[PDB]
RNA sequence: CGGGCCCCGAACGGCGGCCCGACAAUAAAAACAAAUGGAGUAAGAAUGAUCAGAA
């Protein structure tokens, strides 16, 4: 119901290891590939392991249009 | 009106099988500057390549598969000239110029420089020779429109993911510096970037379906025009033609009309 | 709700370029692909998914 | 509930031009066409859906009396 | 409870990895995570300051760590 | 819920430790906490305002408390 | 005019009657040689005279190296 | 300034001159009168122009 | 000095002749001069927009008027 | 001197929402806060200092009457 | 004219200047004068007064 | 007086001979070196001894900090 | 009256300093904050009550190798916050930067590599100074005024060292580092307390191991109280006691009129 | 006829004397295809240990 769309889309983006450029609500630009996530926290992998909260993310901009 | 088409066919034959002849015939234009004929002038003499209502002019390289450039005009040009004195230019007919009243256009085709190191050396050689020739082409009254594929991008706005292409040929520092010197220092301008300062516009992307999907384009075509005609730019467009030519057609119109 | 669903569906059935403004004041204009209780995809250079809770105003081009 | 619904119904029926403020401080203008339990559609030349999560204060340009 | 969030915080606590907490605004917070509970996280440093979960934007450990 | 927030706030109230609350907007607040609930919080300063927990970001006491 | 570095330059361009290429802000180029100048105008003799204004001149590129 | 000799000579001889503006549009017509601030062309409409937006005045004939 | 533009513009204003002020950007401005002064002319447009001299380029009247 | 200053002072006193267009043609909006012999302050969300030499015209959104 | 820019400079407010050509310049005000404004952004990108159209500070003063 | 700040900056650029890139109001970039300057003129030495009027100079960008 | 004192001595190994009894002179001299530089030991060694100063809060951060470096500080009162690292590997991996955030001042300890051991040390020094000028140019616009109290291993002017002839090639007067220091000071508006209050020569902090050099006073001034211009006005006086050298540097003591408070 | 020169009033005007208006001479240029669009275009700093702004 509440995760009928974002869950499979993010799972496909994760499986395809497409380079993502995530934007925070504050406007900062982070990069890397999402390695795991559940329902309230998204785990991003890169040079330094980063944990980003969902309630603070504005947009998730991948480098390739996923289907 | 005053239209100019640039289609580096990379083989006029493949262009013909791809329907380029019919598209150009339907595309009402004043001058058409296709590059890399990959055939002799006698091959271009085939009436199949002759567009109805347009003249035929072509100069072939010493070796057909090496290059060759052709030029089609709606009206009889005052005079057509080929070569620039340089071996890298004369030995391959990479330069062909027509003459019209007040303005004379030319067709330029720089070597890709991406095949091997020797190609890059030839590219640097032709670049220095061409900037020298253009320095000799400064005070010249006649205004020019050097319609050609330069195989080099001026700014990051002309190509995405530049970070990866910085070391790859086509975006290397010396080529970009040479192009910037040719443009700014010498007063030369570009019709597209002047009329439309919009990114994501490219002409040459890999034939690979993946690059076409993600649109990995490198802007290699430029309407290098003397500052005299800079004021008469109407609009530029880069149609996303379905794989008709590696270098997507570059169509630009101008407010200044032509005359014999 | 009762008002958001039908209007947001018509904003795509009619191919209306939607422009969304971020709380920071950033503007993005694109065609909505699909929407959910918390996510809405805006067609741009790439599939840029946008969080519903981050959108401030929806000004369609028409 | 007891205060939001009458206020919104009055603002709608009376067509009072309101000046919806945003959480960032921008002062918008336009007429309200219809409200919802979570979002409001304010029309200024063209309809413009405004999220309640991004509204700071709604100041009607004209005094209004509750029912 | 959570699938990875609470395990992630427990792993960050077990080894007291120096973590730099970033606020949604933009300011940073140095100090190790002393303890944690729904809607609150305790930080160990010069003073036993408590940060709010709803305010945290990104949690970056100083060293790459896995659940 | 609030297994850690409630004990911490109750201890700060009992020991009346002067705490400085920094809001997300950046403005600075000062004053000890007199009382509190599951949402708002009563202050000790001269004005004794009601701060909202959803707008609070950090609570740093003047002295570390157990 | 306090230092007047433009004055020696224009004087040496005129005395030797060197071919100049006065560029304008609009983009067009005017060939010829400086016949005379004042505060707001320069005279280019190319068959006919040209009353090119000073404030419209972008750059002056002499095609002949002028020693000075 | 040499501007006034040039302008009054064109006025006395009534030579058809082509005036280029700062934008570049090419005007044509004789010069009726002029001062330090404006010029009064003798065109069919006698379009008046101020002196703070002039590029080059050239006579069509030597 | 400035002895020629003054009477010209005063006559254009007196007879209320429709002038088409072409700005340096190539924009038309059809209207009647309501007044004029230093560094300013006042059009008689529906809004009577105040224009600046430095920006104005040409002043052509639709109907040729006598000096 | 006789027209610009009174017109701008009236626009400021009445706080008429004016629309200014640059010499290049870019359309600006905002109220006239204070005038100057060389510049103007246009407060529109963020106060922007516009130079007089770059002002093409001043379009008042509301008709104004001179004193 | 002078007081506003002096305050912009002293307070170190992030300024963004749109030139008459439309170029969106970014940087901080280092020093200004009658006909020059030194913009400090990596390099001392000097900017002339006659070419400036708008001065957009990031926050009011 | 008029160039209390412009004059010293230009004089330092000249003495140090820093390669500058002058951007014109028309948008044409002009690389080169500052040979000399005055009230309303700047001589740019390059392949062609160029004289650029100050009134048409938008910005100058030295390639190295000074 | 309101007065605060800061002391900085590059012990270059807490073991040697404790051997000679630096703790006695430290606990004896009244000071508000202490910035012991180059610990060359583990943080637990500083945590030991023998090294810990009674009545002063302590925080120590070292490099991956204890002997490589590390810096510690002793604050008289509980600071509001304490931060370490700068994001650059040269500083984070080697603990060459530690800051105890207080009010406004936020005492910060800085330690630039000597660059005299080998070419790699000089390359690290160059990288560090470049990253530091970048960060400071990005930081000058900040409201909070900092006080980067640290030994830079660089002499700014001839007043800081005599016989500069043979020193042209010796570290401490090299051209790039001197230019970087002059830049960060003048072009960015930073100043130093000592040079501002006293333009007196002969006073030095760094001395060679040769006893003849110490007798002749062939020393260097490698320490600078790089402070934001905000605090340059409230500098009162400074002193450099010529007590028998505890390490290479001397205890840099400075007094200010501003009174700190939690 | 109208440009360059000196002469003279009170950074600012202008008048007489004149000269020239085809350079008493480039040790040389791998080459001079020929000397009004118009009512107005402005997508996101890999993160100040913490910003109250007035007649």
């Amino acid at each position: 119901k509440g995760h009928s769309l974002q869950d499979p889309y993010l799972n496909t983006l994760r499986k395809e290891r497409v380079p993502v450029s995530i934007y925070l609500v504050n406007g900062i630009k982070l990069q890397g590939q999402i390695e795991s996530f559940d329902q309230f926290v998204i785990l991003l992998k890169n040079t330094v392991s980063q944990m980003v909260y969902k309630h603070a993310i504005s947009t998730v901009v991948p480098s390739r249009p996923v289907r | 009106a005053m239209r100019i088409i640039s289609v580096n066919v990379n083989g006029i034959q493949a262009a013909a099988e791809r329907g380029l002849l019919s598209w150009l015939q339907a595309q009402n234009a004043d001058v058409i500057c296709l590059q890399d004929t990959r055939a002799s002038a006698f091959d271009l003499d085939d009436p199949s390549f002759q567009l109805d209502g347009y003249f035929l002019y072509a100069c072939d390289a010493e070796l057909p598969e090496q290059g060759g450039v052709a030029l089609y005009s709606r009206l009889q040009p005052k005079a057509v000239i080929s070569g620039l004195g340089f071996e890298t230019a004369d030995r391959y007919g990479r330069y062909l110029q027509a003459d019209f009243d007040k303005v004379s256009i030319a067709t330029l085709l720089l070597p890709s420089g991406q095949s091997g190191d020797e190609s890059l050396n030839q590219k640097f050689k032709f670049m220095d020779d061409f900037t020298h020739y253009l320095s000799k082409q400064r005070r010249k009254r006649r205004e020019y429109i050097y319609c050609g594929s330069l195989y080099v991008a001026h700014q990051k706005m002309d190509v995405k993911n530049w970070r990866e292409c910085q070391q790859m040929p086509g975006f290397l520092a010396p080529e970009r510096a040479w192009l910037d010197e040719v443009f700014g220092n010498l007063g030369y301008a570009d019709a597209l970037r002047e009329v439309s300062r919009e990114g994501d516009q490219f002409s040459w992307w890999p034939d690979s379906e993946q690059a076409e999907m993600l649109n990995l384009g490198w802007r290699f075509d430029y309407q290098v025009l003397t500052p005299g005609l800079r004021r008469f730019v109407r609009n530029a467009k880069l149609p996303r033609q379905p794989r008709f030519s590696q270098h997507a057609p570059l169509i630009v119109d101008y407010d200044w009309q032509l005359s014999i």
